[PDB]
């Protein structure tokens, strides 16, 4: 599964 | 025998043209097995491969939920990228991540990753210890101390040594008839006249699974280190690969020379002459 | 933003045999941006029912795609791919060889 990713 | 699962998710922004493409596409090993797509008709995660059709719905309502956030937060990446940089407006741009966990056959997690690139190069990335990044020039560091404060390599760490192994194996155990099947290559030489009393040989191989390969001609007993053009491994499209490789040799010399397949589904490497 | 020319092979699904239906493959590959134009041709004229994959990239960051359609060699027939992409001015165009 995918998760979120952080803003850069 | 090691396995990875890998996400490769692409923004690409078209001012004026609508808001940005998003695209996320899992791979288990190097087979594609669920693709979200912005651009769909409804866009939504999908399997791509018979073997995922068998989850629980619950799981098509998580991860298309996280890849429309994943999209949204992507299009304010976009924006901050061009503001970090002091870049003009109205171009395309492309921001593009990688994330996965690479597993040995002990279980071990050999390499998690995190790493984005934006227009095509290298931007920031996790380190091999899972808790330091590396950034690529003066835009990623301010990524990077935004990141070290907000605890970013923590959660990166935490869901790379755990959901992302967890997960790995589940796809492995559905999909184990089909990702770890082995079709061995199907070789056989042609034959071609040059100009100046040359022949070139080419050694193909054909219809195997999985894509490394390695194919090589030998003389006697050595092998052919250059003179010999070789292309890359390419699809076929029905889920194998080809591979071939040639020397130009002199006319009535062929039968000195052999070719050698070697491919992890032949007990032993396969030897061909002309 | 630094442009990445294309690679391109042309190349059969299976062994050409004249006369057989076969599929040919176009695969296109490393290149940056990611848009792209790909027609084939079959003498000198696009294909209409071309299948193509969608926007992926490899994981040195550059993008590919590989397209295809039907087909049906014969000794006199040529076919071809024609690659449209920003990092040339003029389209590329592959023929494709029954020895390659």
């Amino acid at each position: 599964v995918n998760d979120i990713f952080e803003a850069i | 025998g090691s396995h990875s699962l890998r996400y490769f998710v692409t923004a690409v922004s078209r001012p004026g043209h609508g808001k940005p493409r998003y695209m996320e596409v899992g791979y288990v090993d190097d087979t594609e097995f669920v693709r979200f797509d912005s651009d769909a008709e409804n866009p939504r995660y999908e399997p791509r491969t018979p073997w995922m059709e068998q989850v629980e719905p619950e799981y098509w309502e998580g991860q298309t939920q996280i890849a429309k956030g994943n999209e949204q937060s992507s299009r304010v990446d976009l924006r901050t990228a061009l503001r970090y940089y002091n870049q003009s407006a109205g171009g395309s741009h492309t921001i593009q991540r990688m994330r996965g966990c690479e597993v040995g056959s002990d279980g071990r997690l050999l390499r998690g990753y995190q790493q984005v690139a934006y227009d095509g190069r290298d931007y920031i990335a996790l380190n091999e210890d899972l808790k330091t990044w590396t950034a690529a020039d003066m835009a990623a560091l301010i990524t990077k101390h935004k990141w070290e404060q907000a605890g970013a390599a923590e959660r990166d760490r935490a869901y790379l040594e755990g959901a992302c192994v967890e997960w790995l194996r589940r796809y492995l155990e559905l999909g184990n008839a089909t990702l770890l099947r082995t079709d061995s290559p199907k070789a056989h030489v042609t034959h071609h006249s040059r100009p100046k009393d040359k022949v070139t040989l080419r050694c193909w191989a054909l219809g195997f699974y999985p894509a490394d390969i390695t194919l090589t001609w030998q003389l006697n007993g050595e092998e052919l280190t250059q003179d010999m053009e070789l292309v890359e491994t390419r699809p076929a499209g029905d889920g194998t690969f080809q591979k071939w490789a040639s020397v130009v040799v002199p006319l009535g010399k062929e039968q000195n020379y052999t070719c050698h397949v070697y491919h992890e589904g032949l007990p032993e490497p396969l030897t061909l002459r002309w | 933003m630094i442009q990445k020319t294309p690679q391109i092979q042309v190349y059969s699904r299976h062994p050409p045999e004249n006369g057989k239906p076969n599929i040919l493959n176009c695969y296109v590959t490393q290149f940056h941006p990611p848009h792209i134009e790909i027609q084939m041709l079959k003498n000198g004229k696009k294909i209409p029912k071309v299948e193509m994959s969608d926007m992926s990239f490899s994981k040195d960051w550059s993008f590919y795609i590989l397209a295809h359609t039907e087909f049906t060699p014969t000794e006199t027939d040529t076919y071809a791919c024609r690659v449209k992409h920003d990092s040339m001015a003029e389209p590329k165009t592959v023929y494709w060889d029954r020895d390659m």
